């Protein structure tokens, strides 16, 4: 399964969440941003590695990072 | 707290597209927000974003 | 002389290359009436050839057994033996225009930088100011050096963004 | 006379003598700073890697100034290549 | 086992080695590996 | 469920797709990544793997000797090496038709055979081999050596014989032993073969294992060596009337410095080759006694590296803190090794065409051409690996805090300077080198050859005159006898070097014209560009404005997504992948220049190259098109000849090359969706639905297809050229 | 200091004022590093002393009348004998080379081994028998360094003139005095390009 990590450089925009195609990210409460929100990645077992969230991360570099690793039927998105 | 609104500060963040480059301080959240200094840039990163919230230590007037 | 390169004036192959090349055009002139534009043209090509195949030798162009003029690059060889017109002298000529073009370009770039929206004066070029900076590059070498001996030609290393190592 | 003995003997003698009283102290000083200061100690421990570990017979010479057997086989080796480069050079070249 | 060198191959060696190496040998290797590659864990 | 194929990678082992089978073969010799890998275990595994490669090399060599002896014409070729064609092996093709069986019977045989272009014959003759027994004995010997190394791979992997990491990190000693024993005692040992077997055999006198302990290599014996009168071994050299393998013109010298080449063999003299190995052996042994071991006298490498810091501080901390960097990084060392081996692999090709080191090597044009091209290409692949492993070092094993201010860390500091300056040189070479080819082509098309620009390579001609080339008329150094260098060597190799260099029937310093000037600058463009691609990837291996966390993403990763415009081919694996193409392009130009310069030399039409090469059109019609006339006619509607295999391979190369394009032009997606439709059809098809796949069929990985297409592309470029280089040189 | 290499210039602060012979000449800043400055200073005096001996010997062998500086190691090649002041010395290049090696191998190592960085360039003692240092040594040191910089340059001149003019130092001098404008580096062929 791919590894998704949310760094402290998160602004709680929720854009990466509204971008995940397989419900892998969610918005949990935090205190280091004025939006009092920090995206978490509860179900990285459904991550396909599309990296759509990164294309939706507006912070310098990338607060959300998808490290493509092991590949499974879900990770490879195989309906076979 | 933070560089005066409108002040141009040299970005010190290493992984910043605007490193060694200057930008105007749009605002500085006076709370305990990790990165409070909002800095705007005429140039835009590869993504297309032209702004970013940098920490007080990441900015040098 | 130089590297076994005989002067084209003393190059027999160079002479044959003339004889055979003008014969190949004096055989295409026969299949045409004496006054036809086809023939006026082939006679100009024969005259132009006979002038070039002589302007070259008169310039002391050393050529090998092939009979094709060769050029000398070494400044010492080119200068010492009067072969400066080839490569040597031409070298500076390009360098002057090259630096002229580059200097004028940077002059304009650094003027539009600052000016309002500098990005919209690169697409819709300001032809007036672009025409006031072209001649300024005539004495570019004088101005470029004055900038080296004043530390203004380059930028400080602590103001240029660099990729993470 | 002028047989191989003259050339080989002279070379060996000169190098050994120059390396027993002249460069011997510099040789020792260079060995120390090199192996103790900038260079550290090798063969930390474990395994039959004691082969890389220093021997002992080399560090057993009553010879004053500590001219070890390796030093005698060192300067002498340099000397046996001068005796044979001088004789050989006169042979032809 | 004749002349000088006693290991000079017979004239029929090519008519055996070439067929075996390229048809028989490979089949065994491919089949054996196939089973290992698909071997369950 | 989980499979066992990828034992090292449990992720691949648990992979439900077919990618597990493909990657399992790739990530196989990357132990550093294997599940549960310790540094010591890694070194022990690599050390044993080395033995395995050494077993293959000796087993490979033994096979060549065996087939040359069992199915060859060595004795016949040795009798007439300028008429008989060396036979590599026999063609037992159960598919050959009768005309194929007839046409491939050549070089004196009773069945279809393959002539050899490896040049083993010329080499084995020069070294003393004369009969088929010599080959059989050698093959058995090398086969035994291969068996020994194979046992050693097992022995050094079984507890109590597995070297500790400390032994693997014992550099001072390893270098000392290799330089004195592996390099030196193996050169003096070779002089011992030459002086005792090769030289006597070349003078017609069997000194084999039966009489070597009783045959004096020199008439005087070891007396001159002991008495110091070493000169006695350099008296009575073989006369020009000497015939290799015959006492005719034979002399008595064992070690000399004649220089040049033997008249009949047209190859370096054996005595001069004996004294060379003796001289180099002495240097290697003395050089071996340098680093410190377990006695005392010696140099600690760390001290030398740390003591070399420029006092002006221009190089920062200099080489201080670099010993650990090299000793604790197996990619840094491998890169240096590949760089050194690669460069020397090229020296072998550039010094073996000019100075044939084997008897009757020059005579065999096809061998010469196929040997230059072999090494020059192998060298190029090795060089790509050098930079490749260097980039891996930057990411997998570089500590930015330990290397702080050292020459290695102050390189990334000016990484842009190095990369950008390599860009300017490449553009300058490219814009001009090509512009003066199109300009000449235009003049050729407009029938104005005189107008074409032909710059003279004066700088190279002077280096040639310095060595003694007189054609140019510059009278410089050796060219001027009244000189110091010329007079000094006049009593040694000089008398010969000139005779040989001033003979135009060989390849010692061949006359260069303006055609060579353009191609030489084109070769430079390839060297600089290929370098720029690899250097850029190495410097940006773990850093870049687009991907500042490249080190976190490893070395081989497809892309970072369509984000930031495009991250396609952003991994430092893709600087290698791309550099390979430029490497093939560069070597292509060099091996095409060799072949044409020499085909024109051998056909006697040197003016052909001296003129057609100036313009590019000449390179295609006069070289590729003209020479391809025979190869393509290997099999025509009227019959077939012995060049049929090369014609078939020539086309085969094009096929593999074109197939490589699909994997590079097309990308993973159209194929994936297509595979989905295929999966559906099979599951629905009756009588076929019964049989099913154990592994889910998936399209080739993004990086995988890059290497698969590149392997097809490379294989083509090699087979297509190997066919030309051999069938055009042999056809004449 | 001792003066200014370029009347008007300043700085060379890296070069201390006490340094015997400080005229300020260090354009390429080769003495900035203190360590390098120490070695360069000691080497200069060592070079000066050797240079002064060489220049005197090069002119002496010619002035007294026994040959020239260049044609002196000719005997070892031509196949003759050594000759000091005419007196044939009974040695051969081989024995001379060996005598020199051991002699220099000991004296030079002895000087280098001494670690004072003030007595490694100015040992005095046995090296100052007449004890001339007493009473004032700085001026003598300046004369030693100044006369030596003259000798180091001269020794280069002899080699250069022999390389181009192909004449002995004393003979070349006479040639210049003879026709000054017509016997210079310029009228020689190698010095100037045109
Ligand atoms: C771009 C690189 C380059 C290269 C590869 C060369 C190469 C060469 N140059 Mg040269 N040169 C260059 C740049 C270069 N030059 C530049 C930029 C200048 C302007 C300052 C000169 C000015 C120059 C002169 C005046 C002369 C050469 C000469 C030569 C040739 C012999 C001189 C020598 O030994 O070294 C290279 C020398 C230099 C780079 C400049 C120093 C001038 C040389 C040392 C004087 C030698 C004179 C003597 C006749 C040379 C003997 C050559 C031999 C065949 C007899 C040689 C093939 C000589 C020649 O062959 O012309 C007749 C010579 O006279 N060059
Ligand atoms: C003011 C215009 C300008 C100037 C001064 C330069 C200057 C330079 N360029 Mg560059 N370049 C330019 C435009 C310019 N470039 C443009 C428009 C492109 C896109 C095609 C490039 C693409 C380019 C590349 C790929 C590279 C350079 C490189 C370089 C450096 C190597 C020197 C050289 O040989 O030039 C090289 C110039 C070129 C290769 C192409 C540009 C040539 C154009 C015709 C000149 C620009 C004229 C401009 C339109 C005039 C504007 C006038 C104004 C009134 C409108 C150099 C400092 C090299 C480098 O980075 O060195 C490390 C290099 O790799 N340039
Ligand atoms: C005298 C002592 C000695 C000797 C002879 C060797 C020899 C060797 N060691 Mg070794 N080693 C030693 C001591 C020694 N070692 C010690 C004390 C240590 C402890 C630190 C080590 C630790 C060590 C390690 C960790 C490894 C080796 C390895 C090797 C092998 C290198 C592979 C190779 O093929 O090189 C052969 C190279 C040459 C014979 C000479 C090079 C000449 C160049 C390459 C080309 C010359 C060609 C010539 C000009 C023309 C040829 C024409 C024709 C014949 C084709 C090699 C045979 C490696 C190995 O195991 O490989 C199996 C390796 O992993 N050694
Ligand atoms: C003694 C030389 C040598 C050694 C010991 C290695 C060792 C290694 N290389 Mg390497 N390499 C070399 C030379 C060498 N290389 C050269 C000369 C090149 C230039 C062509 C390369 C280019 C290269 C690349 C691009 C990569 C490696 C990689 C690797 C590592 C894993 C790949 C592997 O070996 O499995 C087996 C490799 C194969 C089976 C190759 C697959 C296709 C080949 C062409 C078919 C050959 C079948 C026989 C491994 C530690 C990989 C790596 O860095 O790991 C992350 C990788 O990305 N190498
Ligand atoms: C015939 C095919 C071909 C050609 C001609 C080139 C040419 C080039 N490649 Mg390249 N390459 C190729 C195939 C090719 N490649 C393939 C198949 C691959 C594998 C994917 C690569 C991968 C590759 C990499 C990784 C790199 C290159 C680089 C380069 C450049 C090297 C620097 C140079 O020489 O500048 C010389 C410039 C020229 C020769 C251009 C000539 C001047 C032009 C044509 C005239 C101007 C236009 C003209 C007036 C009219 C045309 C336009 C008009 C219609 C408007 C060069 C231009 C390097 C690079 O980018 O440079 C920094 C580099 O990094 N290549
Ligand atoms: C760098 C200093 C130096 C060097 C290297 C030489 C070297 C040489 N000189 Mg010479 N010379 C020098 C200074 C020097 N000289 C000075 C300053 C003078 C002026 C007095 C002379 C006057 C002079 C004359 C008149 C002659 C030479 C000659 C020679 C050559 C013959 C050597 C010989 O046979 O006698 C070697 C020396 C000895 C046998 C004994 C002297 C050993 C010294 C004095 C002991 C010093 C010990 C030291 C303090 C501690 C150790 C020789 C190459 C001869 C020559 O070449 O003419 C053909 C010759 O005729 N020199
Ligand atoms: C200051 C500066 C600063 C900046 O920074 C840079 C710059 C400018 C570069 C610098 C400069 C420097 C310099 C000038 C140097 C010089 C050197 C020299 C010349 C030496 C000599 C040196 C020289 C010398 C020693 C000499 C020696 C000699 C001798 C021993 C002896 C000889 C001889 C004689 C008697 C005679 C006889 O018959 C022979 C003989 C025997 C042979
Ligand atoms: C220690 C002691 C102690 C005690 O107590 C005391 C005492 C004894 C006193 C002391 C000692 C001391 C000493 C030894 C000294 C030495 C000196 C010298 C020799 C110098 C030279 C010195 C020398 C020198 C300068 C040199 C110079 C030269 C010159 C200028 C020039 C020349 C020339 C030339 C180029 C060329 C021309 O054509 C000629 C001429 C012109 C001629
Ligand atoms: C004599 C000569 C040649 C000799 C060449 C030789 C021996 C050495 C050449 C060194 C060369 C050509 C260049 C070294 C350049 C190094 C540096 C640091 C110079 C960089 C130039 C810069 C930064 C200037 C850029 C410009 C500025 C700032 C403004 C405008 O001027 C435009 C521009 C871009 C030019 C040969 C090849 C024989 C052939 C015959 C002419
Ligand atoms: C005890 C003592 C002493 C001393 C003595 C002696 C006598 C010493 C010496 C010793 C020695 C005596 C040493 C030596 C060493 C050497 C070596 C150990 C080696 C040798 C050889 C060589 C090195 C050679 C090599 C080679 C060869 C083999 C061949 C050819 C080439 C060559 C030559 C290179 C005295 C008396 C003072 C006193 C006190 C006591
Ligand atoms: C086979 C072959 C090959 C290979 C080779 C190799 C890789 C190795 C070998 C090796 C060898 C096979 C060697 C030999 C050896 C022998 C010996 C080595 C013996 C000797 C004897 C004696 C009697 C001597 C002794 C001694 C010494 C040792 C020291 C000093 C002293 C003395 C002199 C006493 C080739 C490929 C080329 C080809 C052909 C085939
Ligand atoms: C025609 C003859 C030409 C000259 C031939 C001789 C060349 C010069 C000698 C080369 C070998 C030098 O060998 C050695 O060098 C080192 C380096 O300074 C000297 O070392 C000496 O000075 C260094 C300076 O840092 C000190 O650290 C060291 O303690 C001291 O002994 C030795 O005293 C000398 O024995
Ligand atoms: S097209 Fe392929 S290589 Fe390019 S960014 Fe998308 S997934 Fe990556
Ligand atoms: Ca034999």
């Amino acid at each position: 399964s791919h590894i998704v990590k949310i760094y402290d450089t998160c602004i709680g925009c929720t854009q990466c969440v509204r971008a995940c195609p397989l419900d892998v990210l969610e918005m949990v409460p935090w205190n280091g941003c004025k939006a009092n929100q920090m995206a978490s990645a509860p179900r990285t077992e459904d991550c396909v590695g599309c990296k759509r969230c990164e294309t939706a991360c507006p912070t310098d570099f990338l607060s959300v990072r998808v490290y493509l690793g092991s590949e499974s039927t879900r990770s490879m998105g195989l309906s076979y | 707290v933070g560089p005066k609104r409108g002040s141009q500060v040299k970005i010190l963040r290493p992984e910043s597209y605007w490193y060694n480059q200057t930008g105007k301080v749009v605002s500085v959240d006076q709370s305990g927000i990790l990165y409070p200094v909002v800095v705007r840039f005429e140039t835009q990163n590869y993504a297309g974003v032209t702004t970013n919230n940098f920490a007080l230590d990441e900015v040098q007037p | 002389d130089i590297a076994g390169l005989t002067p084209c004036s003393e190059s027999a192959a160079y002479a044959k290359r003339l004889k055979n090349e003008v014969k190949g055009l004096n055989k295409r002139l026969k299949n045409y009436e004496a006054d036809s534009a086809p023939a006026i043209a082939l006679k100009a090509t024969i005259e132009r050839t006979q002038n070039r195949f002589a302007n070259y030798a008169k310039a002391g162009l050393l050529c090998g057994a092939d009979g094709l003029p060769h050029l000398i690059s070494d400044p010492g060889l080119a200068l010492k033996y009067g072969h400066a017109g080839e490569v040597f002298i031409p070298t500076f000529g390009f360098l002057y225009v090259a630096g002229w073009i580059g200097y004028v370009g940077r002059l304009y770039l650094n003027m539009v930088k600052g000016e309002a929206k500098p990005t919209e004066k690169e697409i819709i070029i300001d032809v007036p100011a672009a025409l006031r900076l072209t001649w300024q590059g005539a004495t570019w070498p004088v101005q470029v050096v004055a900038e080296l001996r004043a530390n203004t030609l380059t930028e400080k290393a602590e103001n240029i963004t660099i990729s993470p190592r | 006379g002028l047989e191989p003995y003259l050339q080989v003997c002279a070379g060996t003698a000169t190098m050994l003598a120059v390396g027993r009283f002249a460069f011997l102290p510099l040789h020792r000083r260079d060995l120390e700073r090199s192996a103790a200061t900038a260079g550290p100690k090798t063969t930390g421990s474990t395994y039959f890697d004691s082969l890389q570990q220093e021997a002992s017979f080399i560090t057993s010479t009553n010879d004053p100034a500590g001219f070890t057997l390796i030093d005698t086989m060192a300067w002498g080796a340099l000397g046996h290549a001068l005796g044979f480069a001088f004789l050989a050079a006169s042979s032809l070249q | 086992a004749a002349g000088s060198y006693p290991f000079v191959p017979p004239s029929w060696a090519p008519s055996v080695f070439v067929p075996l190496t390229g048809l028989v040998l490979p089949a065994i290797a491919m089949a054996t590996l196939f089973v290992y590659i698909e071997k369950d864990n | 469920a989980t499979k066992l194929f990828p034992k090292f990678s449990q992720g691949l082992a648990q992979d439900p797709t077919t990618r597990r089978i493909w990657f399992g073969l790739a990530v196989a010799h990357d132990f550093e990544s294997h599940d549960g890998m310790t540094e010591e275990n890694l070194y022990q595994k690599i050390f044993a793997s080395h033995f395995g490669q050494l077993a293959i090399i000796f087993l490979w060599t033994s096979g060549n000797l065996f087939h040359v002896a069992w199915q060859g014409n060595f004795e016949q070729w040795g009798a007439d090496p300028i008429h008989v064609r060396p036979i590599a092996h026999a063609i037992w093709d159960p598919h050959f038709g009768q005309p194929a069986v007839e046409a491939f019977t050549r070089g004196g045989a009773s069945g279809p055979v393959n002539i050899s272009t490896s040049g083993v014959y010329q080499w084995w003759y020069t070294i003393g081999m004369r009969t088929n027994q010599d080959l059989y004995v050698g093959s058995v010997f090398l086969a035994l050596v291969s068996a020994i190394f194979l046992f050693a791979s097992w022995l050094h992997l079984q507890p109590s014989f597995t070297p500790s990491l400390s032994w693997f990190k014992d550099a001072e000693s390893r270098l000392n032993h290799h330089l004195s024993g592996l390099f030196g005692v193996s050169s003096l040992a070779w002089t011992g073969h030459l002086v005792h077997v090769a030289i006597p055999e070349s003078r017609g006198k069997h000194v084999g294992w039966d009489n070597f302990l009783t045959q004096l290599p020199h008439p005087q014996g070891l007396t001159p060596f002991w008495t110091g009168n070493w000169a006695a071994y350099a008296q009575n050299p073989d006369s020009a009337s000497h015939v290799f393998g015959t006492s005719d013109g034979a002399g008595e010298a064992i070690l000399t410095f004649l220089g040049g080449f033997h008249p009949q063999t047209q190859s370096l003299w054996l005595t001069d080759m004996a004294h060379h190995h003796l001289a180099i052996a002495v240097i290697f042994i003395v050089a071996g006694h340098m680093y410190r071991t377990n006695f005392g006298i010696g140099h600690r490498m760390s001290a030398i590296l740390d003591a070399h810091v420029a006092p002006s501080g221009r190089l920062g901390a200099g080489h201080k803190g670099l010993f650990e960097t090299v000793n604790n990084s197996l990619h840094f060392q491998l890169g240096l090794a590949l760089a050194s081996v690669g460069t020397i692999c090229s020296l072998v090709a550039q010094h073996m065409y000019s100075l044939p080191p084997y008897a009757f090597l020059a005579n065999d044009f096809t061998t010469q051409a196929s040997l230059y091209t072999h090494h020059q290409y192998i060298a190029g692949f090795i060089m790509c690996g050098a930079f490749a492993h260097g980039a891996i070092f930057w990411i997998r094993d570089y500590d930015p805090e330990q290397n702080k201010g050292n020459v290695l860390a102050r390189m990334l500091d000016h990484k842009e300077a190095i990369i950008s300056h390599l860009s300017w040189v490449s553009l300058f070479l490219g814009f001009h080198t090509l512009g003066l080819y199109v300009h000449n082509d235009v003049m050729q098309a407009f029938g104005t050859p005189e107008k074409q620009i032909l710059i003279e390579p004066v700088f190279a001609q002077w280096i040639q005159a310095a060595h003694g080339k007189a054609f140019y008329g510059f009278d410089l150094l050796l060219s001027s006898s009244s000189s110091s260098a010329a007079s000094a060597s006049q009593t040694l190799w000089l008398p010969g070097w000139l005779d040989a260099i001033n003979n135009n029937q060989n390849s010692l310093f061949l006359t260069i014209g303006p055609g060579d000037f353009l191609v030489h600058h084109a070769i430079a463009l390839g060297l600089h560009t290929t370098t720029l691609i690899l250097v850029k990837g190495a410097l940006d291996a773990r850093g870049s404005k687009l991907m500042p966390d490249k080190k976190d993403f490893g070395y081989s990763f497809p892309c970072d997504g369509p984000g930031r415009g495009g991250t396609c081919d952003i991994s430092a694996y893709d600087a290698f992948y791309l550099a390979v193409f430029w490497m093939l392009n560069t070597i292509g130009w060099v091996t095409f220049y060799f072949h044409w310069k020499h085909l024109t030399l051998w056909q006697g039409n040197v003016s052909q190259f001296d003129e057609s090469s100036t313009y590019l059109m000449g390179w295609l019609r006069d070289y590729l098109w003209l020479n391809s006339s025979q190869l393509i006619n290997g099999y025509n509607p009227f019959g077939m000849n012995s060049l049929s295999v090369w014609a078939w391979i020539f086309l085969f190369g094009h096929l593999v090359y074109a197939t490589g394009f699909m994997f590079l032009i097309s990308w993973r997606g159209y194929w994936q969706e297509l595979i989905e439709t295929l999966v559906w059809a099979h599951e629905k098809t009756p009588l076929a639905n019964l049989v099913y796949w154990k592994d889910k069929p998936v399209a080739l990985s993004i990086v995988q297809a890059r290497l698969v297409g590149l392997t097809h592309f490379s294989v083509g470029y090699v087979f297509t050229y190997a066919a030309f280089l051999i069938a055009s040189t042999s056809g004449k | 200091r001792a003066g200014n290499w370029l009347p008007g210039s300043d700085a060379p602060a890296w070069l201390p004022d006490d340094l015997p012979g400080n005229y300020g000449f260090d354009p390429l800043g080769l003495c900035k590093d203190p360590a390098s400055l120490k070695r360069f200073t000691e080497s200069e005096v060592i070079h000066c002393r050797w240079a002064m001996l060489g220049a005197a010997g090069c002119l002496g062998v010619e002035a007294l009348g026994f040959g020239n500086w260049y044609d002196a190691p000719l005997w070892a090649i031509n196949g003759g004998s050594p000759t000091w002041f005419g007196i044939s010395v009974p040695f051969d290049l081989n024995t001379l080379l060996a005598v020199e090696f051991v002699a220099m191998a000991a004296a030079e190592s002895r000087r280098g081994d001494e670690t004072d960085a003030a007595k490694r360039i100015y040992p005095g003692g046995a090296f100052d028998p007449l004890n001339f240092a007493k009473g004032d040594i700085e001026t003598l040191k300046l004369k030693e360094i100044k006369n030596g910089r003259l000798a180091m340059m001269a020794c280069l001149g002899f080699v250069a003139q022999h390389a181009a003019t192909g004449k002995t130092p004393l003979q070349a001098l006479g040639d210049h005095i003879g026709n000054p404008w017509g016997s210079n580096f310029a009228t020689n062929g190698v010095s100037l390009p045109f």
